């Protein structure tokens, strides 16, 4: 792994240091249906003309992420993407930008949320949340070796391909940081006790978010929720949980020891790092190379209804896409 | 119970960041 990630290493600091810009044209994609929206802007479902192929497009407002206070998380996101590379982390295909708007281009990923079908089906069994825990775990791994902090993890933010593959796409609270960093953001069922109480807090964080990840799984409901954010932060703090009967012992001790209150007990964190994870009985099951690899088989398939079928997809109010005659915000995002 | 709880609490649906 050292071997393969200090190769890895090397890839991401080429691409970080001498980015990418200016791969594509707007008049080469056709709009076909909005999958996602928010502050940011929205993403939105694509075809290219010459191609044919279907692209996951997020297009920005530029005057709007000015005003939110957005360009350095804006020009952040975007530069991780076009410079991390793993089998379970979505690439952006291409990237431009003309007179009103930011666009990246990614890998569309037609299996949607890992939340609509947990939702749906109710909880996962051990097996099927582990095989994702697994692929989360390896993406972390990697991740982390870069000196990147993901902290964005939630079923609502993992999507599973065709294959029936997890894909991590989202990196606008990823973070370049070797030490420790202290902004509070995330979602309040995922944030580690640390971000909660002001504390400076490292990459251990992310291996916080996967003990929810794995609970929210395997339970279908999260380990700490209430009615509003402070309760839930409360509960959090505390530390406190209670599992679901059905819970294995292993995947009970393997929460115990991520969902560890005491950052010097987290595993992921330890001294003996991800291995203490990836080496827990209740990874015994898993063939690690074979997940990397791609070689297992997915306990869930999502059975497409067609090329770019959204069907099984929520439904947005379509806006028109705008550019203005004049620049905007030139200056601010001459790094995009 | 737990999951009756948790239908309770009102963020059974997307979560916002």
């Amino acid at each position: 792994v050292k071997e393969f990630l200090a190769k890895a290493k090397e890839d991401f600091l080429k691409k970080w240091e001498n980015p990418a810009q200016n791969t594509a044209h707007l008049d080469q994609f056709e709009r076909i249906k909005t999958l996602g929206t928010g502050s940011f802007g929205r993403v939105m479902l694509v075809k290219h003309m010459e191609t044919g192929n279907h692209y996951a497009m997020k297009i920005l407002d530029k005057q709007k992420v000015v005003k939110l206070k957005q360009i350095e998380h804006t020009l952040n996101e975007k530069r991780i993407l076009q410079a991390v590379n793993f089998p379970f982390l979505v690439k952006l295909e291409f990237s431009f930008k003309d007179n009103s708007n930011l666009y990246m281009v990614m890998e569309y990923v037609p299996g949607g949320e890992m939340f609509s079908h947990l939702r749906r089906i109710g909880r996962f069994s051990e097996p099927h949340a582990r095989f994702y825990a697994a692929q989360i775990v390896l993406t972390f791994e990697y991740l982390h070796s870069l000196d990147l902090i993901y902290r964005d993890l939630k079923p609502e933010n993992l999507l599973i391909d065709q294959q029936g593959y997890i894909q991590v796409t989202d990196f606008g609270f990823a973070k370049r940081v070797k030490g420790r960093t202290w902004t509070l953001c995330g979602t309040p069922e995922y944030l580690a006790p640390e971000i909660i109480l002001s504390k400076g807090y490292n990459k251990a964080v992310d291996w916080w978010a996967l003990g929810v990840l794995i609970y929210e799984m395997a339970a279908g409901y999260p380990p700490f929720f209430a009615d509003q954010p402070i309760q839930i932060y409360e509960k959090i703090v505390s530390g406190k949980v209670r599992f679901p009967s059905h819970f294995s012992s292993d995947l009970k001790d393997l929460l115990r020891n991520l969902l560890q209150v005491d950052l010097t007990k987290r595993f992921g964190n330890l001294k003996n790092g991800v291995n203490d994870i990836k080496n827990h009985k209740w990874f015994a099951t898993t063939d690690w190379i074979a997940i990397y690899q791609r070689k297992v088989e997915a306990p869930f398939i999502p059975k497409f209804k067609g090329p770019g079928d959204t069907s099984n997809f929520d439904d947005y109010e379509e806006e028109e896409i705008r550019v203005s005659i004049n620049e905007k915000c030139g200056k601010e995002f001459s790094e995009f | 119970t737990t999951y009756a709880d948790f239908i309770a609490s009102g963020r059974t649906g997307r979560r916002n960041a």
